[PDB]
């Protein structure tokens, strides 16, 4: 049993797409507004944030099928995951040994009282953590984690959605990848699959909690002023 | 509007 | 023949709602995203520009009588005149030696080039430099420099204004206590306020170019995405 | 709108 050309080229594809867009070297960090260490770390964190979403729209753009949805739904799938997969790509810097995002020296180095100072609470920095950890221990494979994040982004269940029915098919047809691959690549991989599928439900929770919190945020001009036109784009409520 | 998410879809 | 009470007031008003609002050692300016040198200074400008709406704000709510003015009309003098504010103001960092907006460093030594490294021409360039050396010429004292300023933001003819009437007492009050100081306090000033109240036309010809072509760069989200949700209100057309 | 120079300007 091993897999099949179609899926092994998404692999590929998905794999060259996330290369793409994601630098292991986070050089470009410099060019965002300085951190600071009320709500001293929102305007760099929310130059990270919508530089992540660049990426993330990048990376969505080059995810099989996506190309094919209506802009429509591609927005409503971007809208409504990118802050979940800002979250997955994220852990690509987390580091269990200091509990943090490192990303550089001890400026870009980012821990939870950080991101306390950019406007939110432990409410969501815990889960966050302890999702972050959950997931590093799962030493996932970079086709396994590059295929989390497609399959994340192409949930049929998200407010705006309007042909769910083909986001649901592009989605099994990777969660099928997804599967194969584990059990012909993966060794000790026979329960992987569920954790897998098990940490997209932790990310609804994360990202409701963030809605929320991000909410509050927004209503208040003294700090949405310091947020981003994407930022305000992507997390806004406009229809 | 999403003027900037749609340019960006190119 | 010498000032009133009331008048001399204005003054230590003014020129302490300056200092209290410009610092001449712009250290703030490392807070901004870094300058890059299409459009690689703009991210970097964007924040230049920003900073400086609030502090003209700032300045704008400690000028005698703007305060009692309704929320809209500080909002339409604001909206109109920011960028001439702006322009007045950047000439205390002006030097006529070279040329340029001397901020700091390499980093924040401002040319024509940079500014159209940020979406602008020379044909907004070219009379701004041009406005910046004769009004460099004409040795303000900081009390006329910070009274051309309440002036020109207090003009009652700005698209938007409503009470127009009040403002254009404001302004009068002001361009009196200007012209009683040159005669009093400032020798061969004999023909400075004519040549003060001339360089408010040039600011009209400035802004409207700017007006245009910050128009044109607003349109493109490309562009747009780099500015700050602070310069999209003050400079958009949302009435 | 003008959210934010409404609060700008206290
Ligand atoms: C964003 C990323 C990184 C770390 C993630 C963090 C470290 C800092 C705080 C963040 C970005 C959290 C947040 C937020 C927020 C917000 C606003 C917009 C203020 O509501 C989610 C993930 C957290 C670093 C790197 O792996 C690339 C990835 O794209
Ligand atoms: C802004 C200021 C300074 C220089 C002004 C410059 C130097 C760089 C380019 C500017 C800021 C010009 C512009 C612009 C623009 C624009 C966008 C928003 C992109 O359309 C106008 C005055 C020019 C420096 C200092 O004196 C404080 C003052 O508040």
């Amino acid at each position: 049993h091993m897999l099949s050309d179609e899926q092994m080229q998404i692999i590929n594809s998905l794999v060259e797409a996330h290369h793409k867009t994601y630098d292991d070297s986070y050089s470009d960090f410099v060019r965002f507004r300085p951190p600071v260490r009320r709500l001293s770390m929102l305007p760099h964190l929310a130059d990270l944030v919508s530089y992540s979403i660049q990426k993330v729209i990048g990376f969505a753009k080059m995810i099989p099928g996506f190309r094919d949805l209506t802009a429509e739904d591609q927005i409503a799938l971007l809208k409504s995951s990118a802050i979940e997969i800002i979250m997955l790509r994220s852990n690509q810097s987390f580091s269990l040994e200091d509990m943090s995002w490192s990303c550089g020296g001890p400026d870009f180095k980012y821990c939870i009282n950080d991101v306390t100072k950019a406007g939110h609470t432990l409410e969501l920095l815990e889960p966050l953590v302890k999702f972050q950890v959950g997931l590093k221990k799962l030493k996932l494979h970079e086709e396994e984690h590059v295929l989390l994040m497609a399959i994340c982004l192409l949930s049929p269940d998200r407010p705006g959605v309007q042909d769910h029915v083909r986001i649901e098919a592009l989605q099994d047809r990777l969660c099928d990848v997804l599967q194969a691959y584990i059990r012909i690549q993966h060794p000790g991989g026979r329960l992987l699959y569920a954790k897998m599928i098990q940490k997209l439900a932790d990310l609804r929770s994360l990202n409701e909690e963030h809605s929320k919190q991000y909410r509050s945020l927004s209503f208040q001009p003294e700090h949405s002023m310091q947020l981003t036109p994407l930022v305000l784009e992507v997390f806004g409520s406009e229809v | 509007r999403h003027k900037i998410l749609h340019r960006l879809l190119q």
